[PDB]
């Protein structure tokens, strides 16, 4: 039971691209050294999250047959799936200085209402023990979704969506063969990322006293 | 003239 070459072809591109991101050193310094308050909280998460969609825009356009689907498609995409990934990535780095960044999540003025679920999802994550292959494939599936508003030409997305979860499944069965409920555990965890879709919009929309960044105000509508 | 940041980061090089 192997991946065929093409296989380890696309997925040699997910994780070359997926291996690529980081968040700026200038940035990691301040979640250490800024002052601790409800509102230097609150600008510091929005730092990340505006460099995070940068890295993501980097990150999806080295995505195996992204650019060739319609340019407004690409950018329908993207406004999608960004809170998603950005999730996903947050996870990720929780499950692997982190106590200071959570005293920070904690305390940046945001409802226990969207803190509760968030923390919870980290919690799922990290009991999944999810391999780099994993949060690259997954992260890669939640922004190739055919469904998302806006798109126009939903066959091509799922021409590439599907291919991938092929490989993820393959993954699954090659590296967890006496756990085959393994594949379903991490569609479990796509379906809880779709819930963080409502959340955020009611963060956003529901604490207007602020302004953002320009990255975050276009693919959130703000 | 709409997501204009969106959109120099992704036509960019
Ligand atoms: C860890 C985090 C939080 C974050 O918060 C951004 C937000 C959230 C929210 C929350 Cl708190 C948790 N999960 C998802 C959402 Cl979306 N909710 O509101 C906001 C802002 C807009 C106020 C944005 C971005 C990162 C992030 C991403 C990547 C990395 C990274 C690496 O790649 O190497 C290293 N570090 C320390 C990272 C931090």
């Amino acid at each position: 039971m192997e991946l065929t070459p093409d296989q380890q072809t696309l997925l040699h591109f997910i994780m070359d691209s997926y291996n690529k991101q980081r968040m700026p050193q200038e940035i990691t310094n301040k979640i250490l050294k800024e002052a601790f308050s409800a509102e230097e909280n609150f600008l510091i998460l929005t730092e990340m999250a505006t460099n995070h969609v940068q890295v993501l825009v980097e990150f999806t356009k080295k995505l195996p047959g992204f650019q060739t689907l319609d340019h407004e498609d690409q950018i329908a995409l993207l406004k999608g799936s960004a809170v998603e990934a950005m999730f996903l990535r947050s996870a990720e780095i929780f499950n692997k200085h982190s106590d200071l960044l959570e005293a920070r999540i904690r305390n940046s003025g945001i409802s226990d209402e969207y803190i509760t679920p968030m923390f919870s999802f980290y919690k799922s994550i990290g009991e999944l023990k999810m391999t780099q292959e994993e949060y690259a494939l997954l992260t890669a599936i939640v922004i190739l979704s055919p469904d998302r508003q806006y798109i126009k030409d939903r066959e091509a997305v799922e021409k590439l969506q599907e291919p991938l979860l092929d490989v993820l499944q393959k993954l699954c069965k090659i590296h967890q063969p006496e756990n085959p409920q393994h594949f379903a555990c991490l569609l479990g965890r796509l379906t809880e990322l779709r819930t963080f879709n409502h959340h955020h919009a009611e963060m956003l929309m529901s604490w207007r006293v602020h302004k953002f960044t320009p990255l975050l105000c276009e693919i959130w509508d703000v | 003239k709409d997501h204009q940041l969106l959109r120099y980061l992704l036509d960019k090089d």
